């Protein structure tokens, strides 16, 4: 259960300066890639991509290191080794709470009180506080799939390991209709619908 | 590139505060990060800090590696300064509002370059320093920042909030007002 880091190489030789990098594993039906990426401000001059297995200079600020450290046979054996021992190691000891963790969606729907900005008579289906972001939201009226007049925000996350997404209808009610959202999600067994009815 | 998942360890090193950071997403939420001054891992939610672990000197030593790094390039790039970025910002609820409710209001400070900014919010015009929480400088892959506020409150009729914002690609501090 203690997660693996990793050493970054040390590159041979308002007023602000800013130096960032990243060691990014990507894990794929079975395998790991791994890069280790060196950026000066904004400008990513150097990377370590297992995939061609040597450093490459991204930027010409980077001649100096991808021709110096690639010459190094250790560095490089080490820098090889990444995907199959920290990524590897990492992804194995995180368990389903880590790579299948879940958090089910609380689903609201209630009228867009904004019809005076947005112009438009809009249903909210407010879908909040889940996980994973995959999530698939479907509209019905009087039990009748409604594919035209959706609109939805981008997907949105929260910052606290959850998200939420606004999925909206655009509707002409008419006394007696009744509008359903239908939120699908990994969290749940089955589908939850919310029913909204036309006062 | 495909993936599954992607887990990634960012860290940055810069001149004015915070001059360092160190962290550990997973599919782009902050999970662990070392906290500099204490030298101590920080784990966000609190069951994976009861199951994993994480060698907070393994941080600290590659801050000072990225300050070596750092002081390599000032000199390599001639001292070169980037520009200035300012953020975007987003101010919204947590969950649906109910008047008197209790609930969450966040601001989300987006696309900004560099990691160093005043972020306040204020209700009434007047600021509110407590029931405020904030993340980390959290990295983007265009190697840009964003970052989150927070604050709970109880929605009211006759209340209005800022998130109140100062960044040096901005001519003047950025209110974004939100209202129940
Ligand atoms: C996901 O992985 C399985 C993995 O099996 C792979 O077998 C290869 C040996 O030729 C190795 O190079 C690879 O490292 C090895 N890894 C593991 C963990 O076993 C892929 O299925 C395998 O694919 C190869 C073709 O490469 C085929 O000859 C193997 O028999 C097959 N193995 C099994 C048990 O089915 C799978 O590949 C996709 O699926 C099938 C092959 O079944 C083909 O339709 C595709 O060519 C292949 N897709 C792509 C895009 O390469 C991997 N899936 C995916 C989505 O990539
Ligand atoms: C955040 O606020 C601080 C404090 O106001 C700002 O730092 C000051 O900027 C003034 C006026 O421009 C300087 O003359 C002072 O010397 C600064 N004080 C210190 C201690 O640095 C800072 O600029 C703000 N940050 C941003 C991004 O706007
Ligand atoms: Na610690």
């Amino acid at each position: 259960q203690a997660y693996d880091g990793k050493d970054y190489i040390a590159l041979k030789g308002p007023e602000n300066y800013l130096f960032q990098g990243r060691q990014e594993c990507y894990a794929f039906n079975g395998t790991q890639r791994f890069l280790e990426r060196y950026i000066y401000n904004r400008e990513e001059f150097v990377r370590f991509d297992s995939d061609v297995g040597e450093f490459r200079a991204v930027t010409e600020l980077g001649r100096p290191d991808e021709e110096y450290w690639n010459s190094q046979k250790d560095i490089l054996e080490e820098e090889r080794a990444v995907p199959d021992r920290m990524c590897r190691h990492n992804y194995e000891l995180g368990g389903p709470m880590t790579l299948q963790r879940r958090v089910q969606p609380r689903v609201n729907v209630s009228p867009s009180k904004k019809g005076p900005l947005q112009h438009h008579n809009l249903l909210v289906c407010h879908v909040t506080d889940f996980y994973p972001g995959s999530i698939q939201v479907r509209w019905f009226l009087n039990g009748q799939e409604e594919t035209a007049g959706v609109v939805s925000t981008n997907l949105i996350r929260n910052g606290d390991w959850t998200f939420q997404i606004l999925v909206m209808l655009e509707m002409t009610p008419q006394q007696g209709d009744v509008y359903t959202c239908q939120v699908e999600h990994t969290s749940l067994d089955s589908p939850v619908t919310v029913e909204w009815k036309a006062q | 590139i495909k993936a599954d998942h992607v887990s990634t360890y960012a860290a940055f090193v810069q001149t004015h505060r915070p001059t360092g950071e160190f962290m550990f997403e997973f599919d782009e939420d902050e999970m662990f990060y070392v906290d500099l001054d204490k030298k101590e891992t920080v784990w966000h939610l609190e069951e994976f800090g009861q199951a994993f672990s994480f060698e907070a000197q393994g941080g600290l030593a590659n801050i000072a590696i990225l300050n070596n790094n750092l002081n390599t390039l000032i000199q390599r790039s001639n001292h070169t300064q980037a520009t200035n970025d300012p953020p975007e910002v987003t101010v919204f609820p947590k969950e649906p509002v109910e008047l008197g409710q209790p609930n969450t209001l966040i601001c989300h400070i987006d696309k900004f370059f560099p990691p160093v900014l005043n972020v306040t919010w204020l209700c009434n015009g007047e600021l509110v320093t407590e029931g405020v929480a904030e993340s980390l400088f959290l990295p983007r892959t265009d190697y840009s920042f964003h970052k989150f506020h927070y604050l709970t409150f109880v929605p009211s009729a006759e209340d209005f909030y800022d998130c109140r914002v100062e960044h040096w690609g901005l001519d003047q501090p950025l209110l974004k007002h939100w209202e129940a």
